[PDB]
């Protein structure tokens, strides 16, 4: 599960180009994307 | 004590330098002087 | 050249305890023992039993006499500075603090007694629970009082509370008693009959007017240690340079070893 | 963004009024205020 | 580690007569209230103790001394007054003293006040503005015992001193007005014990009355360089606390 007002972003992204690109991109995007690498990794892991 | 339940499994980290419980240096056994530093070790002690 | 004792907090309960004791700036201590060093578990409850029984507020003073007079200052992110003030010679005013609810000019003879009033802030610990104990700062005159209304009700306990000033009337707490407070009478058995002798027969005589110079001189003496012998003994007084002339309970006060 | 955060607290301080004085005796000069607050987030709309 | 002095207040268009009598006054010791760097004059004399129609009696003058503070005076400033105070550790000032007293005094001794109870000629009579200021004298703890117990055994039968070799022999009376009971008070509880709301007199005078006369020594006399014995009225070297 991904918890909402961080979803908020990725409904959609009214964001366009902002000013700041390392403020709420990173910090969100990365945190977020090592889960959807593990998840990955449990069907990589579960079948031996 | 009240961590008996804020824990599940503490027999482990309780059983390591509970300090000292009697003379060292006396002439008998004596009741532990409350100027001691030693913590030591007692296997019986903790299963009793 | 001031010595000094280190009560440094060991890393093991949360700093929301040191963080709510820093609070108690200016709280007067008193070490059983002396050493340049000392730490938590010497300076507690647990370091003040007897018996492993609590002692009552009688058994609380007759041990308070035998400990080293000490405040505190300074609660450091990792340790706790207290000077040595029984002995200790500190050009400093030590800064200390009222918490009896008396009030304060300049000029009293503050002392030291227990547990009083009806409620303090005694605070425990939760990992190693501790509980450290603090003296009261009072005056000296209304410590004279209660050691008198004291002794009222331990004359009693073997054989068989509210106090005046600034127009406050206040109680003073005494738990059941042991038989062992035979230390309480006999202080007054030994004060009594040394202060009357053979030179006091003509004292009869002047009454109905309402060698004994040596009877005079001698029951004086006595007479002082009455109070120090059967109580505590006063070791600050209040100098206050450029501050109010009303110094209220609860707050920081400017004063100075006797 | 004021978006996707938690709590905020913004401390400052302020110097303690003590003009040049007379005739020395010690007094313990203090350290600092430091004062604190904190935040209470709302919010609205309107329906079109 | 630096010391304390006091400035205090002095009046102005006044006489070459009394101002001679200041400048003989040189070393003696006074008590003070409040340590205040802005003290009046008026702040330390007799108006400035508990005047309730008669001077405050000298039991009272007593316990406020033993809980006021003090200062020794040294060479006065003829415009103003400039002395240093005692009784609280002030850090190495070079205090010396004029001796106010009749005995003689040795090297090496304690000395505590004692309310003046002899003469009050040593005072500044400056009728001038219409204010007096009384001044104390000064004895050694090993006697002041003595010096109460005699004048008092003396009034008790109406209502000799030494030292070093000296032959010397209202608020007076006043003092037996709280002391002459405590003693049949306890010839009478001595047969009462072998009640509750009379112990609150014996035990609470007792202490009252015993430690004021049970002071303690604030002040040794010591010369390094000069005289060893002192008579009534020179210049010793003394030592704090």
């Amino acid at each position: 599960a991904i918890a909402s007002e961080a979803l908020s972003l990725l409904s959609n992204t009214y964001v366009d180009g902002t000013e700041i690109d390392s403020s709420l991109r990173i910090r969100a995007i990365q945190q977020m994307a090592r889960n959807l690498r593990t998840v990955l990794d449990s069907f990589e892991r579960g079948t031996a | 004590v009240n961590t008996n339940c804020n824990t599940l499994d503490r027999l482990l980290m309780e059983a390591k330098a509970v300090a000292s419980q009697s003379s060292t240096d006396t002439e008998y056994q004596f009741k532990r002087p409350p100027g001691s530093t030693e913590m030591t070790q007692d296997p019986c002690g903790l299963f009793q | 050249m001031p010595f000094e004792i280190e009560v440094l907090l060991p890393g093991e309960l949360s700093p929301a305890e040191t963080s709510a004791l820093q609070k108690c700036e200016g709280k007067i201590i008193t070490f059983s023992t002396l050493r340049h060093r000392a730490s938590l578990v010497d300076i507690a409850l647990s370091s003040y039993y007897i018996n492993g029984a609590p002692p009552d507020t009688l058994s609380l003073l007759e041990a308070y006499r035998m400990r080293f007079a000490a405040v505190i200052t300074r609660v450091i992110p990792g340790k706790l500075l207290a000077h040595a003030i029984g002995v200790g010679t500190p050009t400093p005013g030590l800064f200390i603090q009222n918490t009896s609810p008396v009030d304060l000019c300049n000029g009293d003879y503050i002392c030291l007694l227990p547990p009083v009033f009806g409620s303090a802030d005694s605070i425990r610990l939760d990992s190693v629970g501790l509980e450290i104990v603090f003296p009261l700062t009072i005056p000296q005159t209304l410590m004279r009082e209660i050691i008198a209304k004291v002794v009222a009700r331990a004359v009693e306990r073997t054989a068989a509370d509210v106090i005046c000033y600034n127009g406050r009337r206040y109680e003073l707490e005494t738990n059941l008693q042991h038989r062992d407070g035979d230390a309480a009478i006999r202080t007054l058995v030994l004060n009594l009959m040394f202060s009357i002798n053979e030179g006091c027969l003509l004292l009869l005589a002047l009454i109905p007017t309402l060698p004994i110079y040596e009877t005079i001189s001698s029951w004086i003496s006595t007479s002082s240690r009455l109070g120090d012998t059967l109580g505590t003994r006063a070791i600050l007084r209040v100098c206050v340079f450029d501050g109010p002339s009303t110094v209220h309970p609860g707050d920081r006060t400017a004063v100075i070893q006797v | 963004e004021l978006a996707y955060v938690r709590d905020g607290v913004i401390q400052f301080e302020v110097q303690q009024p003590m003009i040049a004085r007379d005739g020395p005796h010690p007094v313990d000069q203090p350290v600092h205020n430091y004062m604190v607050k904190r935040i209470h987030k709302r919010s609205l709309s309107a329906a079109f």
